[PDB]
């Protein structure tokens, strides 16, 4: 992982994302979303993540 | 028959009513400080609390 002043950036599109396997894992200390409730993440389709 | 501009009062009443309805239905497209102007997206995107 790069430095904070040189933060690593990535663009992802044209795929199917399963956030449930990200949500259930306890390896993350903080899992905090703002504009969306996490449990509904699998019910939406976006562009340019 | 010739001069079309003869019945002004009735037309004014009709125009006033139509404009009132138009602005009333147009007011539905405002955020009012919220995150979206459509309630279905808020229901289907975000946590109740």
């Amino acid at each position: 992982f790069a430095s904070v002043y040189a933060w690593n950036r990535k663009r992802i599109s044209n795929c199917v994302a399963d956030y449930s396997v990200l949500y259930n894992s306890a390896s993350f200390s903080t899992f905090k979303c703002y504009g969306v409730s996490p449990t509904k993440l699998n019910d939406l389709c976006f562009t340019n993540v | 028959s010739s001069t079309a501009s003869a019945l002004g009062k009735l037309q004014d009443v009709v125009n006033q009513n139509a404009q009132a309805l138009n602005t009333l239905v147009k007011q539905l497209s405002s955020n009012f400080g919220a995150i979206s102007s459509v309630l279905n997206d808020i229901l289907s995107r975000l946590d109740p609390p």
